[PDB]
Order: structure tokens, then C-alpha cells, then sequence
């Protein structure tokens, strides 16, 4: 999981990065909440903290 | 007339002030991890000079 957490730490600036910056006011759950808001309220959350292994 | 002073249509001065404060906050947040203030009374006297208003008063006359 650590590699994916670190790989989210190097985004160049975009509108997604500004929304992620608004939400941190990086563990993966902060990604998933923003993704859930983008995709729709009906679908279920993509990632879960400390269960990235199956 | 007083619904303008209450605020039902947006204004350029407050939108620019909010946008400048938002840009400043964005720059501060990126660091972490000029524009006039708005008048209160002359709001109305500044509203009664735009041409979109005078066209409607002239067509009423």
C-alpha cells in the first residue's frame, strides 16, 4: 500500500489537486471520499484504510 | 428598490474580493502542505447608473 500512498504524493497542480487540498483541511481514505463525490453517491467507497491487501 | 441592498443580484466588487481571497487561500494552502473594499450606501447610487437600468426606465417612460 505504501507505494500507492507515496505515488499519490506527487501530483502536479490540477483542479483535482485543489479539491484534494480542500479535503485535507495522504492516507487513501481522503482520496476515496473525493472519488465517491465525483462518481456519485450511489456507488460504494473504493479504498479502505489498512486493508489494501486482500 | 431595497431588495438590491438586501442582495438578490450578485455584484462585481464582492465577487472579485471573494475570488482574490480564494486565490490567496489557495496560495497559502500550497505553501503550507489592489482590490477595493465594498461600499454600503453608495451601492444603490452606483446601481442606478448602469445602462441596463436606464433602458428599462426609458421604455417605461
Amino acid at each position: 500500500e505504501e507505494t500507492l500512498c507515496e505515488l499519490y504524493s506527487h501530483l502536479p497542480s490540477c483542479f483535482f489537486l485543489r479539491k484534494l487540498a480542500k479535503r485535507v483541511q495522504v492516507c487513501l481514505s481522503h482520496v476515496s471520499e473525493e472519488v465517491r463525490h465525483l462518481l456519485g453517491s450511489f456507488t460504494q467507497p473504493l479504498y479502505i484504510a489498512s486493508r489494501y491487501k486482500p | 428598490f431595497p431588495l438590491i441592498y438586501t442582495g438578490f443580484l450578485t455584484f462585481r466588487r464582492d465577487e472579485d474580493i471573494q475570488r482574490q481571497a480564494e486565490r490567496t487561500e489557495q496560495q497559502k494552502l500550497a505553501m503550507e502542505s489592489e482590490l477595493k473594499p465594498l461600499n454600503c450606501s453608495s451601492r444603490l447610487m452606483s446601481f442606478l447608473k448602469s445602462p441596463q437600468v436606464k433602458f428599462y426606465w426609458n421604455i417605461a417612460s
